[PDB]
């Protein structure tokens, strides 16, 4: 089947969002 | 982190999703020099937690850890 998962431990997904933050984009 | 000397870096992003304010023990600034005011949370383990205590729903986080 299909595997998504790397092993969510917070220092990866939960402590990884940046690229999602508006860091001073005009839209 | 048994020193505040492991924090040095601020913190200018925002956590994946909201953290369980349940498991927050304490929370602490980053450094107030820096740009934007952050304040770190501290869950069970320790972990690195970022959220801006300027926002209201925040505050409530911070709130819990204050009063009784």
């Amino acid at each position: 089947m299909d595997y998504q998962v790397s092993s969510p431990i917070y220092d990866i997904n939960y402590y990884t969002s940046e690229p999602a933050q508006k860091i001073n984009v005009k839209q | 982190s048994p020193y505040s000397s492991d924090t040095t870096s601020c913190c200018f992003a925002y956590i994946a999703r909201p953290l369980p304010r349940a498991h927050i023990k304490e929370y602490f600034y980053t450094s107030g020099k820096c740009s934007n005011p952050a304040v770190v949370f501290v869950t069970r383990k320790n972990r690195q937690v970022c959220a801006n205590p300027e926002k209201k729903w925040v505050r409530e986080y911070i709130n819990s850890l204050s009063m009784s």
